[PDB]
């Protein structure tokens, strides 16, 4: 989508494993805010925002 | 044939979505229990 109308999925009801995004090779950014990405394989969410 | 749904008129904002399995002189019994404690 354009930045002005971004697209919002909300992701709920499933297992997230976010190991496979971070060790993909194919990301130029992964800055995390307020959470580090080696516990968010371990954390659970109610919602998930993308 | 099933051809009628007038149930809501509207959706705005989902928080959480489940579909699953169906659980279903009257022959059938069906009980059932509807609890909300902590969430
Ligand atoms: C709920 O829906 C209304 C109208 O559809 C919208 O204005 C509001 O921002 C929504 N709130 C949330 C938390 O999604």
């Amino acid at each position: 989508a354009s930045v002005y109308a971004w697209n919002r999925k909300r992701i709920s009801n499933c297992v997230a494993d976010y190991s496979v995004l971070y060790n993909s090779a194919s990301f130029s950014t992964f800055k995390c805010y307020g959470v580090s990405p080696t516990k968010l394989n371990d954390l659970c969410f109610t919602n998930v925002y993308a | 044939m099933e051809s009628e749904f007038r149930v809501y008129s509207s959706a705005n904002n989902c928080t959480f979505e489940y579909v699953s399995q169906p659980f279903l002189n009257f022959k059938n019994l069906r009980e059932f229990v509807f609890k909300n404690i902590d969430g």
